[PDB]
């Protein structure tokens, strides 16, 4: 898709936005690829997921959401609107983003619009609330509701689709045509008014399970069974972890680049013995004055050497300026980017690119006439 | 008859009622030390890529955690990246907040964890807030994941502190792409089993349930996270061992500045790389001029550890003659921990060594099984 | 200011310290280096009246304690006063060095009677183990101490680099860092570069000591090991010939330049290893990425 | 006012409607948004549709919640007809045979709930006409209500249920369910010898 | 599994089995043996309809007399759901006894 | 000033996609 490797090099615009975002990449592309003449494939062919992430950024976006759940009021009562919340409430109701096509660009402006439709009857009815006449609404965004009415048929058009046996409730009912039983009394039907029709809460219920439906449908895009349902899982035998196990040899080979017989090895301990038992005298471990000067000067010359490496170990301070260090910082910078590049390509090893490693090397050959 | 504080007194100072007592404090360490009787050398992955992925939404502002979920998170994740690099140094990491219903990268996948400990301070300055996304994280995840080899196992590692999750498209493809790119996913909860963690644990690791783990309070938070540290080991399936070339390069010492290959800026020491004689400023890392792991001898050693783990110290029975009254490797007196004189001698804290026949106290019994990791005794013998 | 605790794993052998006496002009080294470790360990006491001192003599039969004594003969002390050194000195010193040289004393009778058996398996790594868990005893059992070791090996020019000392010294070296008790070493012998040992002092940050001459060791002793673990980041170090870090291959043996290791058991091939096998895991290896390996770069014409 | 609004952030509201077709197509809907970890509340009435027949396995029930118990309306004249002649044929009290019916259409709705052992979820009862009748449940229902559990408030039922699905989301010791809860083979052939 | 129950064999299409189910069993084959009606509460959660169907699909193909199978249900989902039981029933009987005996299950329900 | 960087660096895309087209 638009993740692989030739889809990010390709992709000028994107890299013109993260140099855009960029600043130290600003000075690598600049002293490399402006100057020293670097492709801009081989720039960014190290540079992949520098680039994805840039990609990854931007590209994704929140999943569906209840957006006309959030927006409540707060006399004077402020409500604020967010791009992420229109472009919700465009993705979430087409009957809104329908209005905006046809209204915004041709009468009057975004902020008269979302004034109207938040002061209509529209919102009223795609938030939920019970639809009341005495509500004045609004008299531009009204003429839509039969056609937001329209799609919510459309709506049906794309959710009623068979289902499988274990939840089909339509043969459930369905199960027995001739039940001609007792009809069930006003507790089990839906609510009527004086005049005998409904009140139109079945109606707000129909539009929060095409809202939940509508929700679960949109994950479903680009971006047998019953028997493993109805099977209990604690009844099976439990999983055996397949891990592999390995056993090592200790049988390594001796690093490449004086024999003695026990009787000299006891007659040495037995020497040992008796010096340890007659008189193990401490004040011999004294030096003679001059193995002791020398050990002195071997330890004093070593912690010299010592003292030498490790007196001095963000960068340090330097006697150089600002200007010629940075020109030093940047000639270095260009000849690792070509080094890095001329290692790659010479251990990646295909001969078709082979004579471009030819070029680096030219350049590195310049890099060294650079220095 | 009548209301309930003019029944009777509630007298709570009489609902409490009133030597071998150190036998229950005993069956409850020998009851903890039966779950880790069985042990053998599984093969483990060393070479890892972690990618964790931080919860930072609502949810994560419950009190229920002192002082505060994504705080104390973002604490023990940084005790984590610490430990993580401490003993699995030439592994790669990457860190992915949740936000807002957005995957939020906060540090690119590379070896050196200062960085990744520096992020992660940058993200406890900020407060959660929004609703999580996991198929967004998982997508980063994935995208992050790809340009590793083959021979690197690739792993997720999710605080997911939520219950519900909001995605933009089928999170069930998505799991399906992360088993299909062989990788693991193992997912840390803080409230409760949500389904879809389960699923993808379940999926992403072969069929192992025992993935997604659900804490109980704060120490369990550090058991989990301790044991996070320690590679997955690796399915019979897999074939993908693989040579590694990299090199181990000479630490310099001279008393002139130079420019590093790595970062552009002076630096005192270094480490000359064997292959380019570039140098590098730390260890362990990719070489930026020829594409080669440089490691040190250390950072294999630490790692070996994993490959060989000792076999558990089995307690002595009471009845048997003891080898020796003190330990083999500190002489600790063990306790002839007389209760009573019916009581006799019970619970002996002599712990034996199967391979060398030796026996350590307790100390070393929680010493030779977790800091060191080689028996004494074992060592001492000559084979 | 702060107590500290020194165990020194001085490495006994018979066979080494035999050859060290026959490559030596002098005779008897073994009561040299002794009695330089005798008066180190006073002066060690006497560097703080908190301080301990524990050894570790490892002979050709395994490991041995000399201080503290085996507690069952100190439960016994029967009476064993031999006078070995005399009684007129500093009573903390006193019973130290006795303990010690009544241990010597012991472990020579002991290994004089096993003499018979000759052991191709050394047991410095073993000591260095138990050293390592008695500083954890220590550490973790007074409430803190600073801690330090001290390794007195032999070379002689005649024990050479061992491999299976390679596995355990290392994991003793990542525990020792776990416990900040640096190891330090003192290698009289021949052999002027030990590799394992030198790596251990370079990561533990303890210096490195390789003498020829037992004698005058007590200055040695005294003026770079000395560095009491109070003072250890205000002391910059003795240790001259900085280690390389590297490691061995294993079916050459040589010391490895960039090379190959798989990635199931981590050990280390210079080379290819014949029949696509690894060596030490067993592990089938597939012909793409050897192959890709033992391909030549490209260079145009 | 606005209650559900708070729910909408957590989980999608799907509701039964007396229409067949859009019944199950919204219980389709909300065992899809169980699967996939949104969250999903299914408002439903007890005797109607759903609860008969419809299992709420696994993740698709991991709370039950009961408000109210379910009686009929007892001014229709069928109810008061058919309790008469019950009155006077089996002598069975009316208010009886009320609670009789009203528990075990809210048991049904309890125990549509669990398949298997590993299964777990709360089955929380929202009325105050609920803690007299503990013994008109059925008797496994019964014994797993403890005698401190019949008079809860809501915040203490919160907390309840949030120990509970911690404490039910580690993975139990198999020693610990090994012969008590599931039976082997060998375990049911020794059990067999064991009756012999 | 495969157990005993008196001299019935029983072919449990599971390799574990609750005790409620066991009981459950074992209280069904002593109603069909001393006959007269029955009311049983089997706790949810438990297999219940596989186990009774296994126990009965046993019962009938043991016995001589091979007595016919009624399993009326309250829907047609849980009628559904027992016939994918009885499927699954039915593969493990024919898996363990290597053969697809003389076996006739089919579900009832209106036109539509 | 960036400024002067960025509008070589658009003169350069500039003339490279006038180069490849
Ligand atoms: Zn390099
Ligand atoms: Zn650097
Ligand atoms: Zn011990
Ligand atoms: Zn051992
Ligand atoms: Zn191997």
């Amino acid at each position: 898709d638009s993740l692989s490797k030739e889809k990010l090099l390709t992709n000028l615009k994107l890299q013109q936005s993260l140099l855009k975002g960029n600043k130290v990449l600003m000075k690598v592309f600049q002293e490399t690829v402006i100057n020293a003449g670097l492709p801009p494939s081989e720039f960014w062919s190290t540079r992949i997921p520098l680039l994805r992430a840039f990609a990854l950024s931007t590209s994704q976006k929140v999943g569906p959401y209840n957006v006309l759940s959030t927006i409540k009021p707060v006399n004077k009562v402020n409500v604020n609107l967010s791009r992420e919340k229109i472009l919700n409430i465009f993705e979430n109701y087409p009957i809104v983003k329908k209005a905006y096509t046809d209204n915004v660009p041709k009468n009057f402006k975004e902020p008269e619009f979302w004034a109207r439709f938040f002061s209509s009857k529209l919102f009223r009815k795609l938030r939920g609330e019970k639809i009341m006449q005495n509500d004045r609404g609004d008299v531009i965004i009204d003429r839509y509701l039969t056609l937001d009415q329209e799609f919510d048929r459309k709506d049906d058009d794309m959710l009623l689709h068979p289902v499988k046996k274990i939840i089909d409730l339509d043969g459930n009912i369905q199960d027995d045509p001739v039940v001609r039983g007792n009809r069930p009394d006003f507790t089990m039907q839906p609510g009527v008014d004086i005049n005998g029709n409904s009140d139109g809460t079945v109606d707000i219920l129909k539009g929060m399970n095409r809202l939940s439906e509508k929700m679960i449908m949109a994950l479903k895009n680009e971006y047998n069974d019953e028997r493993n349902e109805l099977k209990i899982d604690d009844l099976n035998e439990s999983y055996k972890t397949n891990y592999a196990i390995i056993h090592l040899k200790r049988n390594a080979h001796e690093k490449t680049t004086l024999k003695v017989s026990n009787q000299q090895m006891l007659q040495q301990l037995s020497l040992v013995m008796d010096n340890l038992i007659n008189k193990l005298d401490l004040n011999q471990v004294v030096p003679n004055n001059e193995v002791s000067n020398k050990i002195n000067k071997r330890v004093i010359t070593a912690i010299k050497i010592n003292a030498k490496q490790a007196k001095h170990n963000l960068e340090v301070k330097s006697t150089l300026p600002i200007d010629l260090l940075e020109s030093c910082r940047m000639l270095h910078t260009t000849c690792c980017e070509f080094l890095k590049h001329f290692y790659i390509h010479f251990q990646s090893g295909e001969q078709k690119q082979a004579s471009t490693v030819k070029k680096l090397y030219n350049h590195l050959k310049d890099c060294i006439e650079k220095l | 008859g009548g209301y309930a504080w003019e029944d009777e007194i509630k007298r709570s100072w009489d609902l409490v009622k009133v030597m071998a007592s150190l036998v229950a404090s005993i069956v409850e360490a020998r009851k903890k030390r039966t779950a880790k009787k069985n042990i053998t050398p599984y093969q483990r992955g060393i070479i890892r890529s972690l990618i964790l992925t931080l919860d930072c939404s609502e949810a994560m502002l419950e009190k229920d955690l002192r002082p505060n979920r994504h705080a104390m998170i973002i604490q023990y994740a940084i005790d984590f990246v610490h430990e993580f690099f401490d003993q699995n140094p030439i592994s790669q990491m990457g860190i992915i907040i949740m936000r807002n219903g957005l995957a939020q990268l906060v540090s690119q996948v590379s070896g050196n964890p200062q960085d990744h400990i520096d992020a992660l301070k940058s993200i406890r300055k900020q407060e959660p807030k929004g609703n999580p996304s996991l198929q967004n994280a998982l997508e980063m995840a994935r995208g992050l994941l790809l340009p590793v080899p083959a021979h690197c196992t690739r792993e997720v590692l999710i605080v997911f502190g939520s219950l519900s999750t909001t995605d933009p498209g089928d999170i069930h493809q998505t799991i399906d792409s992360l088993v299909s790119e062989k990788i693991r996913v193992k997912v840390l909860g803080l409230s409760a089993q949500v389904a879809i963690c389960k699923e993808l644990c379940k999926a992403t690791n072969y069929g192992d349930e025992s993935f997604y783990k659900i804490l109980l309070d704060e120490t369990h938070l550090k058991e989990l996270f301790n044991e996070a540290v320690t590679p997955l080991p690796v399915n019979k399936i897999n074939k993908g061992f693989t040579l590694v070339k990299m090199g181990f390069p000479t630490r310099i010492f001279e008393d002139t500045p130079t420019f590093c290959s790595c970062h552009s800026k002076l630096v005192y020491g270094g480490y000359f790389c064997p292959n380019c004689h570039s140098k590098v400023c730390s260890l362990p890392t990719v070489c930026p001029c020829c594409d080669l792991m440089l490691i040190l001898s250390t950072h294999l050693a630490r790692s070996y550890h994993h490959l060989m783990p000792l076999k558990t110290f089995a307690e002595v029975p009471t009845t048997e003659k003891f080898r020796s009254e003190d330990c083999f490797s500190c002489q600790s007196r063990f306790p002839i921990l007389k209760n009573h004189k019916n009581g006799k001698l019970l619970t002996s804290s002599r712990y034996r060594c199967e391979d060398c026949k030796q026996e350590f106290c307790v100390d070393c019994d929680v010493f030779i099984h977790e800091i060191l990791h080689n028996c004494p005794g074992c060592e001492s013998k000559p084979v | 200011e702060s107590p500290s605790l020194l165990t020194v794993i001085i490495e006994i052998a018979p066979k080494l310290w035999t050859t060290f006496d026959e490559e030596g002009n002098e005779k008897g080294s073994i009561i040299k280096v002794l009695e330089a470790l005798i008066v180190f360990l006073n002066a060690h006491l006497a560097f703080n009246s908190a301080n301990k001192v524990a050894v570790i003599a490892a002979y050709s039969q395994g490991i041995k304690y000399l201080y503290p004594e085996s507690t069952s003969a100190l439960k016994a002390s029967t009476r064993s006063d031999l006078k070995i050194i005399n009684s007129d000195m500093y009573r903390r010193f006193r019973n130290v060095d006795e303990t010690l040289v009544e241990e010597i004393y012991k472990l020579f009778e002991l290994e004089k009677k096993q003499i018979e058996q000759n052991s191709q398996r050394s047991t410095l790594a073993g000591a260095m183990s138990a050293g390592l868990t008695y500083v954890n005893r220590i550490s973790k059992e007074s409430v803190s101490l600073k801690s330090r070791l001290l390794v007195l090996t032999c070379g002689s020019g005649s024990s050479k680099d061992e491999i299976f000392q390679y596995i355990p010294i290392m994991n003793c070296i990542f525990s020792a860092t776990k416990m900040k008790c640096p190891i330090d070493v003192v290698k009289i012998g021949g052999s002027k570069e030990s590799t394992f040992l030198q790596q251990t002092t370079d990561a533990t940050n303890g210096v490195y000591l390789h003498v020829e001459s037992t004698e005058g060791l007590i200055q040695y002793l005294a003026t770079a090991m000395f560095i009491d673990p109070s003072l250890r980041p205000i002391i910059v170090k003795p240790n001259h010939g900085s280690v390389d870090f590297r490691t061995s291959c294993y079916l050459t043996g040589r010391v490895v330049a960039v090379g190959f290791i798989c990635s199931v058991c981590l050990c280390v091939l210079s080379i290819i290893p014949p029949g696509n096998k690894c060596p030490a895991c067993d592990s089938q290896f597939d012909e793409h990425v050897i192959a890709k390996l033992k391909r030549k770069p490209v260079v145009p014409r | 006012m606005g209650i559900l609004d708070e729910v909408w952030k957590h989980k999608l509201i799907l509701v039964e409607t007396p229409d067949a077709q859009e019944t199950s197509l919204a219980l389709e809907t909300y065992r899809k948004a169980c699967s996939n970890g949104r969250g999903a509340i299914l408002l439903s009435v007890a005797r109607g549709k759903v609860s008969e027949g419809i299992d709420f396995d696994h993740q698709y029930g991991r709370t039950v919640l009961m408000i109210g118990i379910p009686f009929q309306y007892t001014e229709s004249r069928i109810l008061k007809a058919r309790l008469e002649f019950m009155r006077e044929n089996y002598r069975i009290r009316e208010n009886d045979f009320l609670s009789f019916d009203a528990m075990r259409h809210a048991a049904q709705c309890l125990g549509r709930v669990l398949r298997g052992k590993d299964d777990y979820g709360v089955m929380v009862l929202a009325d105050r006409r609920f803690s007299r009748k503990r013994s008109q449940l059925p008797k496994w229902i019964a014994q797993g209500l403890s005698d401190a559990d019949l008079n809860l408030s809501t915040d203490m039922a919160i907390s309840n249920t949030k120990q509970f699905l911690r404490t039910m989301a580690q993975p139990t010791d198999p020693k610990d369910q090994e012969g008590v809860s599931v039976w082997s083979y060998e375990d049911l052939i020794k059990h067999q010898n064991s009756r012999k | 599994m495969k157990f005993y129950i008196d001299d019935l064999p029983v072919l449990f299409p599971y390799p574990k089995i609750y005790p409620e189910q066991y009981n459950y069993m074992c209280d069904i084959k002593k109603t069909l043996d001393v006959g007269g009606n029955s009311i049983l509460e089997m706790p949810s959660g438990t297999g219940k309809t596989v186990s009774l169907l296994s126990l009965t699909i046993a019962y009938q193909m043991h016995y001589p007399e091979h007595r016919k199978i009624i399993y009326c249900s309250r829907t047609m989902s849980e009628i559904e759901k027992a016939l994918v039981e009885l499927e699954n029933l039915m593969d493990y009987r024919t898996k363990e006894l290597g053969y697809q005996e003389d076996f006739r299950g089919l579900g009832l329900t209106s036109r539509k | 000033e960036e400024r002067e960087n960025e509008k070589t660096l658009n003169d350069y895309y500039a003339a490279l996609a006038k180069k490849q087209a």
